[PDB]
């Protein structure tokens, strides 16, 4: 489960997080 | 431009190892509990930069509306079989049909990948895979996540297929 | 376009799903 990205997070930080969340949510179905 | 890439195929064909070669440039396990593993990569393909997000799907298949939605977000799909696993190769039709279903279109950017080509135990022949791919009007690339052969080319060639949609 | 808030330790997979979808919308709106 990926750590939340934080309030200082750049747009690029959020894309990186998103791609991780994508894989995580798929994997645990 | 962003590209959402989805890697699919039967259990153990090497989906994760391919993704791991693309993003991290190694095949042997590394140990690093400090870092989360990444599914995003910046690359230049044919003189244009892009950002790639890779959905590296579980081999274990099931019904799931949320999984369908995760796959629907994909713009192009690598359909991966392993050259030593005839069943993984026969499964590709089913994976193509599932992508067509989820996407609600017959025209979905796709590439056929025959992985584990370094192995001594080939059971599926290049010519055979070329013909399936030609039958589908999609490219075919053979790869080894072990040696890295074809790995770039597989994902980059998919990007090329998206650019023609 | 509003930046969605990542949910806490306790949240459901459906709550993560919701964030996933909202975060895609936000990242699409802002690019
Ligand atoms: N020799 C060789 N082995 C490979 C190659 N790619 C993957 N493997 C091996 O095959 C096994 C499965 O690899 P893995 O990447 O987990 O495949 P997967 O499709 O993600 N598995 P799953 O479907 O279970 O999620 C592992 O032992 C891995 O090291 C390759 O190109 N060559
Ligand atoms: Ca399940
Ligand atoms: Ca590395
Ligand atoms: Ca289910
Ligand atoms: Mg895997």
């Amino acid at each position: 489960r990926p750590r939340c990205p934080g309030d200082d997070a750049s747009i690029e930080d959020l894309h990186e997080y998103w791609a991780r969340l994508w894989n995580y949510l798929y994997a645990v179905a | 431009t962003e590209y959402k890439l989805v890697v699919v195929g039967a259990v153990g064909v090497g989906k994760s190892a391919l993704t791991i070669q693309l993003i991290q440039n190694h095949f042997v396990d590394e140990y690093d509990p400090t870092i989360e593993d990444s599914y995003r990569k910046q690359v230049v393909i044919d003189g244009e930069t892009c950002l790639l997000d890779i959905l590296d799907t579980a081999g274990q298949e099931e019904y799931s509306a949320m999984r369908d939605q995760y796959m629907r977000t994909g713009e192009g799909f690598l359909c991966v079989f392993a050259i030593n696993n005839t069943k993984s190769f026969e499964d590709i039709h089913q994976y193509r049909e599932q992508i067509k279903r989820v996407k609600d279109s017959d025209d979905v950017p796709m590439v056929l990948v025959g992985n584990k080509c370094d192995l001594p135990s080939r059971t599926v022949e290049s010519r055979q895979a070329q013909d399936l791919a030609r039958s589908y009007g999609i490219p075919y690339i053979e790869t080894s996540a072990k040696t890295r052969q074809g790995v770039e080319d597989a994902f980059y060639t998919l990007v090329r297929e998206i650019r023609k949609h």
